[PDB]
């Protein structure tokens, strides 16, 4: 088991290598049923908190948030808060919660090992687009210039791809019911059909 | 008996802030002490302050004489001789009362009131200590006791006389006070007793009429509360005595809430210092601003915060504040608007609120029958 | 006797005043009815607070921009007013019903 | 509202007694 | 002097149980079922009892056809030295012999002892896997319901997962109820007891309840899917079902579940924003269990972080030992967002900087994004003017004229008439 | 209508109450239920006929 | 019914003095800080004049 548990290791770390999403789930799952989950014979890998991290924030990148949860649930309560390859997603996650996503901006680069980057920028890339959601259903009209100021999108050109990409469109001035007697009616009809046709 | 509460409520047991500590209402007990004398006020003093001063037992020595005296007194004229019913067992008890309970403890006096309880038959010995240790539960804090006296006073005594529990809803005005018990029917009967107070044993009429104005504005705001508390006339005759809780009621009624907020801070610092104030007097406090608030927000569709300063006393950012955490508690319906400076009142409708206490009344009637539906049938 | 009497009866025919005119009217400035009757902004503000505070006269004041509103209460909410009575007796006839089911 | 529920509680009033009638009538009869 | 007492209780002991098994007998008489949870329904108030002495009686008395089954118990069986059929060599019914080994095994279940227990609940399973009578269903759902009961205090809850799964695709297939509720939940509690929180969410949305399970099994269920979407994320949902349950919870008993519930369900509401009521706080059987999170409601709504901290270090093995201290991270993270929540409700509109000044956000950009966090979820409804700053709210329309409480009435009439038209159903005439 | 139901569920509570002080042994249970079908079929006729008369007595 | 014995029935540990054991039912908005209210007034009023 520890030869097994080490190939799906490798593996896995080598589609952070190998930059396989896909592939990199069924790696996660198989190597789920091989790292924590009632095997209790083999000794505990150096490296399963570096893979909880990296499983979690892969979890958020794809708006997971549920599942990434119960997986936060899944590992010990003493390293949450202990463990630094489970602290920087605790943190990071945290921060994406209470909505500090400049807090995000800043930790980016906090991260506890070269095999964080690998998603950390497309963890950046998921925040963008939540954030740009947020302020299309938060606005009614806004302007260009406080619109390329707050889309985090540092080329113009590439905020104007952005919003070319989505209907939510630049405005003019740079500035981006019945009785339906139907329904109803079939509700009064099935009133008098439960008062009538006995019990 | 033991009417002026014997300070205990202020005497270093309001230290601190107020700092009533040793001042004049030390001599006062004291004189209540040298008088009647007492070592019961100094349980919590043997552990806090006046503890074991050289007159503690330089008092003791003929308290104690003056004690003996007196229970053997009660007890050779009780052996000696053989009086029944109401006799001088009960002097011995009443004694008792302005010893014992007067001199170290209740517990013993209750032993023996409970006892002469069981031997006599009357009603008045019964209320006596109705009252003794209603005023022991204001002292030591029963309430257990208090309501179980007043139940059997008037389940099952009242079928007699009348016309002295009244007056013992001060217990119920200290009771649930912080919740109903500070109005209601505290208010109610106080009002209904207003006319005929009968009971100087407990109070003084004056400061009755003080409590009754302040539990009365309480439990009514403009309910036409006018035809009880303002038109009545022991209440106006009182007040006619009394200027600072006459102006404290008439500004409330006439929208005076500039100078009604002065006579609130002035109620609440006098308020401090009563069997009244722990329980219930920033409750007080608080509510009597609601009612205030809310009786300037009816009659009123949308305010500047400038004239809401200006009209009801002072402080537009201090009204933001206060009708902030006050909207937040969800009474006081009213939204309110920023710089704009717009306080717009959204208080339903009767039909509006008609159809939400419907929803309300319904979903909890339909909880119920949901549950009896589903425990029948199985 | 005479000082609280015809105080009294200031206030009473201020009222009458009121009430006398302001009926052709349904939103009328606070201007426009102190200068046709004579008093100043605030005092004839607390008095139009007062009169609907003592629902003398249905309405409402929109301070926010100074002006009065007037409108009537439709009667109809009896229904209502019967409904949620019956509802709370319906109450205890179910709590009646469940000590009849501690019976069983 | 109003006639519905009331018909509902007027049904399940109709259905404990039942059920008490017909526990009694099987008492009556172990 | 004790012994009399104790022999009359004995007696009155056997009496009660030899109702019990009579009571099983003419249910199984009638061909119907019923009438068997009454046998069952105070299985707690005789298994108060439960002396040694009424128990042999008991098995002297009704397995008269002494099998290897009763001579399985007596080994473990204390019967006394010193010491009624009501006659024949009739067949037992496997009901009344199912009861009686559950009997038994909650006897020797209350006596701390658990292995032989264990063992003995097994071959109870075993046999009961071998009938196949709705008479003895719902009878063996308190036998696998106590079965687990047993195994429970024995920490030996995973070797049972199979068993469950089995015997709840048995009772799915003969359309079983009580059975099939008392498995779902006890199965439920199986993957949250090993933080199988996942493998329970999808068990979940594949099994439909039956609207038919008694009161305290669906309670249960209701409790199990909250906490399983709680921990999910689906707080709405997840207060809604609390509340149901808690209005479906026993008002006297339960102590401990309804202590669990109304500790989720504060947790649940203030992540929400929702403030739990006080009076919750206030009953004595509630008070000292909930004074830990009676203390943690105090910091939530006073929102201080040097508070918050305190109350985190001084009560978090009691924030985990329910499951719930990343729950309780999750509150700590949006305690900010029920400030919010209550800023907005007092306030129709508010500036940016306003909102940082009274909620300590230290920046306008900050508030900005912290309240369109809060915006985008259902916690507020307004319309943000960036033009001026305006957070004007949606407008207050009438309620009336909106056909909401058309709705509202349609979906309560509806559940009237549902009522009317199953007590109608339920008026069961007898034939005599 | 509503105020004689009223009135009737008044006497069906104080009927009930003194049911349970009574084993077996004009009803207000009765009456309030014909005036319960007679609510019933006037309000629910009249919502759908306005409703059906919203529907085929149309503009278009 | 079921105890819900699953969920050990928690014991209010040796039944404890409690609080206050009163009567006195609060809400919410008492357990919050002031500072009486004369004062309030006037430290909120001498910015303005009294």
């Amino acid at each position: 088991l520890i030869l097994a548990r080490d190939i799906l290791e490798i593996g896995a770390q080598w589609s952070i290598l190998r930059k396989d999403i896909p592939s990199f789930e069924r790696y996660m799952a198989q190597l789920k049923c091989y790292y924590f989950d009632y095997k209790e014979q083999l000794p505990e890998s150096a490296y399963m908190h570096q893979l909880l991290g990296l499983n979690l924030l892969f979890l958020l990148s794809q708006n997971r948030v549920a599942e990434f949860h119960t997986e936060l649930e899944r590992l010990p309560a003493k390293d949450i808060q202990t463990n630094v390859y489970i602290k920087h997603p605790v943190s990071l996650e945290q921060y994406l919660m209470e909505g500090s996503y400049n807090k995000v901006f800043l930790a980016k680069g906090n991260i506890p090992a070269e095999s964080y980057t690998f998603f950390i920028d497309i963890l950046l890339d998921t925040i963008r687009d939540e954030i740009a959601g947020c302020i299309e259903k938060a606005y009614e009209k806004i302007l260009f210039t406080e619109a390329t100021r707050i889309l985090f999108f540092n080329t113009p050109k590439k905020m104007t791809d952005y919003a070319k990409k989505r209907g939510w469109v630049l405005g003019p001035n740079n500035y981006y019911t019945t009785i339906p007697s139907t329904e109803l009616a079939k509700q009064v009809i099935e009133y008098a059909r439960q008062l009538e046709m006995i019990v | 008996p033991k009417n002026p509460d014997l300070r205990i409520a202020q005497l270093r047991f309001l230290l601190s802030l107020p700092e009533h500590r040793g001042d004049a209402a030390v001599r006062d007990e004291l004189m209540a002490a040298v008088r009647d004398n007492n070592m019961a006020p100094y349980y919590e003093a043997l552990c806090k302050s006046l503890d074991w001063q050289i007159d503690v037992d330089l008092l003791n020595k003929m308290k104690k004489a003056n004690e003996d005296e007196l229970k053997r007194l009660d007890e050779e004229l009780e052996d000696a001789e053989k009086n029944l019913g109401e006799s001088e067992i009960r002097d011995a008890m009443m004694a008792k009362a302005e010893y014992l309970c007067r001199i170290g403890d209740k517990e013993g006096a209750l032993t023996a009131f409970r006892k002469t309880y069981d031997k006599t038959v009357a009603l008045g010995h019964r209320l006596d200590i109705v009252f003794y240790l209603l005023r022991i539960g204001l002292f030591y804090m029963d309430n257990d006791l208090i309501t179980r006296n007043t139940e059997k006073a008037k389940s099952l005594i009242e079928e007699g006389g009348d016309w002295d529990r009244r007056n013992r809803l001060k217990v119920y005005q200290g009771l649930y006070c912080v919740a109903i018990r500070d109005f209601k029917q505290a208010a109610e009967l106080f009002l209904d007793t207003v006319s005929t107070f009968t009971s100087y044993e407990l109070m003084d009429y004056k400061t009755f009429v003080t409590y009754t104005v302040y539990v009365s504005m309480i439990a009514l705001e403009r309910p036409d509360l006018r035809e009880k508390v303002i038109k009545g006339a022991e209440i106006l005759e009182v007040l006619h005595s009394l200027p600072a809780v006459r102006q404290y009621l008439f500004s409330l009624y006439e929208c005076r809430y500039s100078v009604f907020f002065q006579s609130l801070a002035v109620v609440e610092q006098e308020m401090k210092k009563d069997w009244l104030f722990a329980p219930h007097y920033r409750y007080y406090v608080r509510e009597m601003r609601i009612h205030a608030y809310s009786q300037l927000l009816e009659s009123y569709r949308s305010l500047t915060l400038g004239y809401m300063a200006e009209a009801f006393g002072v402080g537009v950012e201090f009204i933001d504040q206060e009708l902030s955490r006050f909207i937040a508690a969800g009474r006081l319906h009213c939204k309110i608007d920023k710089v704009n400076e717009i306080v717009e009142t959204n208080r339903p409708d009767s039909k509006n609120w008609q159809y939400q206490e419907t929803i309300k009344k319904g979903d909890l009637l339909l909880n119920r029958v949901q549950k009896l539906s589903r425990v029948i049938n199985m | 006797i005479i000082s609280t009497h015809l105080a009294k009866l200031y206030d009473n025919l201020l009222e009458q005043n009121l009430i006398r005119v302001i009926e052709p009217f349904s939103r009328v400035q606070i201007e426009h009815i102190s200068s046709l009757i004579k008093l100043s902004k605030a005092d004839v503000e607390r008095k139009l607070s007062q009169m609907i505070l003592d629902k003398k006269f249905h309405g409402i004041l929109d301070q926010g921009e100074g002006v009065l509103i007037i409108f009537d209460e439709p009667p109809v909410d009896k229904t209502y007013e019967a409904a949620l009575e019956t509802i709370q007796n319906m109450s205890k006839v179910v709590d009646s019903l469940y000590n009849k089911a501690k019976k069983l | 509202y109003l006639a519905s529920l009331i018909r509902s509680v007027v049904a399940l009033h109709n259905l404990i007694n039942n059920k008490i009638a017909n526990r009694d009538a099987e008492k009556k009869e172990g | 002097a004790a012994e009399h007492s104790q022999r009359e209780l004995d007696t009155v002991t056997l009496e009660d149980i030899k109702e019990h098994v009579k009571q099983l007998e003419k249910a199984v008489s009638g061909k119907e079922p019923r009438f068997v949870l009454r046998a069952l329904r105070m299985l707690p108030s005789t298994s108060r009892r439960l002396n040694h002495y009424v128990l042999y009686k008991a098995v002297q008395g009704f397995f008269t056809s002494n099998n290897a089954t009763r001579d399985f118990l007596l080994p473990f069986l204390e019967e006394p030295m010193d010491t009624f059929r009501p006659a024949a060599s009739t067949p037992l019914l496997p009901e009344v012999e199912a009861y009686l080994q559950l009997l038994v095994v909650i006897f020797m279940m209350n006596s701390k002892r658990y292995k032989e227990a264990q063992k003995i609940s097994d071959d109870l399973m075993q046999k009961i896997s071998t009938q196949n009578r709705r008479a003895l269903d719902l009878v063996a759902a308190k036998c696998y319901y106590y079965h687990a009961r047993v195994y429970e205090f024995l920490d030996k809850l995973d070797v049972v997962r199979s068993f469950l799964h089995a015997r709840l695709r048995t009772a799915t297939l003969r359309h079983d109820a009580d059975g099939q509720a008392t498995l779902l939940n006890l199965l439920l509690r199986n993957y949250l007891h090993y933080s199988l929180y996942d493998q329970a969410e999808k068990l979940v949305s594949k099994s439909v309840f039956p609207e038919q399970a008694n009161n305290n099994e669906w309670a249960r269920y209701l409790y199990y899917t909250g906490r399983i979407k709680a921990i999910q994320l689906e707080y709405s949902e997840a207060r809604r079902t609390m509340t149901n349950a808690l209005r479906k919870a026993p008002q006297h008993t339960a102590v401990g579940f309804k202590q669990t519930v109304h500790k989720l369900l504060i947790v649940v509401e203030l992540l929400l924003g929702e403030i739990p009521d006080r009076l919750q706080f206030r009953q004595p059987s509630l008070k000292r269990s909930l004074m830990p999170y009676f203390l943690l409601t105090q910091a939530v709504r006073t929102g201080n972080l040097a508070k918050f901290n305190q109350v985190l270090d001084q009560f978090g093995e009691k924030f985990q030992a329910d499951g719930t201290y990343t729950l309780i991270i999750r509150l700590r993270h949006n305690v900010i967002k029920t400030g919010v929540r209550m800023i907005s409700l007092s306030y129709s509109r508010i500036s940016l900087a306003d909102i940082a000044q009274k909620l300590q956000l230290d920046s306008p950009e900050d508030a900005e994004f912290i309240v369109a966090k809060a915006i985008r979820d259902g916690v507020i409804e307004a319309s943000i003017n960036h033009e001026k700053g305006y957070v004007q709210s949606k407008e207050m329309i009438d309620i009336y004229s909106t056909r909401e409480p058309q709705l509202a009435f349609h979906q309560r009439i509806s559940f009237c008439l549902d009522i009317h038209n199953m007590s109608v159903k339920a008026m069961r005439f007898p034939p005599k | 209508v509503v105020k004689e139901m009223l009135e009737l569920a008044k006497n069906y509570n104080k009927a009930v109450e003194e049911e349970d002080k009574m084993t077996p042994e004009q009803d207000p249970k009765r009456h309030l239920e014909e005036h319960v079908d007679v609510l019933m079929t006037s309000n629910i006729v009249q919502c759908l006929a306005a409703m059906l008369d919203t529907v085929v007595f149309k503009l278009i | 019914d079921d105890e819900f014995e699953e969920f050990p029935a928690e014991d209010w540990a040796g039944l404890d003095e409690d609080e206050d054991a009163h009567v006195w039912e609060d809400n919410w908005d008492d357990d919050n800080v002031e500072d009486d209210f004369s004062n309030q007034l006037r430290a909120e009023l001498e910015k303005h004049g009294y």
